[PDB]
């Protein structure tokens, strides 16, 4: 079976640069009656299938744009994106059809947009009545369209840092303005809830010190 | 234009069994070559299996993993493709994908459908309102949204106003709950006027469970 292995496991590339991503695979697909390499390149959008780029190791499918081209031979391969686009953020797969049954992908890369720090705009979620009555409460702290992804939010009950009764998920990057969202929540008995000032508390590249967004119960 | 349309997926105990369909147009549906390729959630490209047209004896061939397990068929009047997947397994569990492109450059592909292979049971979620309010509004803009609690298996569509709402919503990736159960969150932003004028109301679909919320999302 011919395995292939793709370099690196991400990139991250400003609007407008150059963004180049490699493939090798553990024997050649160059076929010597033709010249031809039977080789690959799919780019795959979150919630879509992958998308054929690239075939013959060099040839652009019909309607792909100029700005994605191949090159490479034999064991090694790339793809660049002359110019890379902030729609262009995908997960890269190339893929061997020279040795049929499997055929082989590689494992990905991800191509990221490397912009301007972006700090998040912080909102925060009481728990509704409705789930108040069935025993439990969720509070939601809420970090919309921020970059870079790493962020740390901390929560507080009556100023009393919170530890293991919260859960996070972070967007993929947004591609029109490159940015992430995220969203923490906090779980408690509607009992422990209703004995305490809630916060979330965000650290951030883009803050010049931590945010913290906070209600009371009293007045929701 | 070419459209391959999958259904099939859904939530299959270990050992049980399911059939994918794929409904083709825009080709000659006789003359063409399909494979089954599969992705894990959140992993790469697994190829599944072959079919031949008629023409060369259609044969069908599979991968080691799934080998004496599935059976790959074609309905030439229907123009349908089929995927039987037999004594399933966990690692079954996967997006899977007819595709065409002969030669194996797979150049169309299907949008895909989910199969999750799990003993427990289906659940449909709780939905409570994520209410706009002071603390969740910059700018002229406010937040608002759905927390979508307590479901399995994946997946849960969310709506806004019945799907007339898209620009500004955010639907966050699900977390797993140590409860073996999912939950997310889906938020948009809008202006802030709009909160005096218009009724926000999310639209949850559960599949799975044949469960639908529709929830108004007021301030408080």
């Amino acid at each position: 079976d011919i395995v292939m292995t793709q370099s690196p496991d991400s990139l991250a590339v400003s609007l407008g640069e150059r963004a180049t991503i490699n493939c090798k695979s553990s024997q050649s697909v160059l076929y010597s009656s033709n010249n031809k390499n039977y080789l690959a390149w799919y780019q795959q959008k979150p919630g879509q299938p992958p998308k054929l780029l690239i075939y013959w190791a060099s040839t652009r499918e019909s309607g792909v744009p100029d700005r994605f081209s191949g090159s490479g031979s034999g064991t090694d391969f790339t793809l660049t994106i002359s110019s890379l686009q902030a729609e262009d953020v995908a997960v890269y797969y190339c893929q061997q059809y020279y040795r049929t049954p499997p055929l082989t992908f590689g494992g990905g890369t991800k191509v990221e947009i490397k912009r301007t720090v972006a700090a998040p705009s912080v909102f925060i979620f009481p728990p509704s009545d409705e789930q108040l009555k069935s025993g439990t409460a969720s509070v939601v702290c809420l970090l919309n369209n921020f970059y870079p992804r790493e962020a740390k939010v901390q929560w507080k009950v009556d100023n009393a840092l919170q530890s293991g009764n919260s859960q996070e998920s972070v967007t993929e990057q947004d591609s029109k303005d490159s940015t992430y969202s995220l969203s923490s929540t906090l779980t408690l008995s509607k009992a422990d809830y209703e004995k305490h000032v809630y916060a979330c508390e965000v650290t951030h590249q883009g803050l010049s010190s931590p945010v913290t967004k906070s209600f009371n119960r009293g007045e929701c | 234009e070419v459209q391959l349309v999958e259904s099939g997926g859904g939530l299959v105990k270990p050992g049980g069994s399911l059939r994918l369909s794929c409904a083709a147009s825009g080709f000659t549906f006789s003359n063409a070559w399909f494979n089954w390729v599969r992705q894990a959630p959140g992993k790469g490209l697994e190829w599944v299996g072959r079919i031949k047209t008629n023409t060369d004896g259609g044969t069908t061939d599979y991968a080691a993993p799934v080998k004496g397990r599935f059976t790959i068929s074609r309905d030439d009047s229907k123009n349908t493709l089929y995927l039987q997947m037999n004594s399933l397994k966990t690692e079954d569990t996967a997006v899977y994908y007819c595709t065409t492109g002969h030669i194996t450059i797979l150049d169309y592909w299907g949008q895909g459908t989910l199969v999750t292979v799990s003993s427990a049971s289906t659940k449909g979620p709780s939905v409570f309102p994520l209410a706009p309010s002071s603390k969740s509004t910059s700018g002229g803009t406010a937040a608002l949204g759905c927390l979508v609690k307590d479901y399995f298996p994946e997946p849960v569509t969310v709506s806004w106003n019945s799907g007339a709402l898209t620009s500004g919503v955010h639907t966050f990736p699900a977390v797993l709950q140590s409860s073996g159960l999912y939950s997310l969150s889906s938020v948009v932003t809008v202006p802030s006027s709009s909160l005096g004028t218009q009724t926000y109301i999310c639209n949850v679909n559960h599949k799975p469970s044949n469960t639908k919320v529709d929830k108004k999302v007021e301030p408080k």
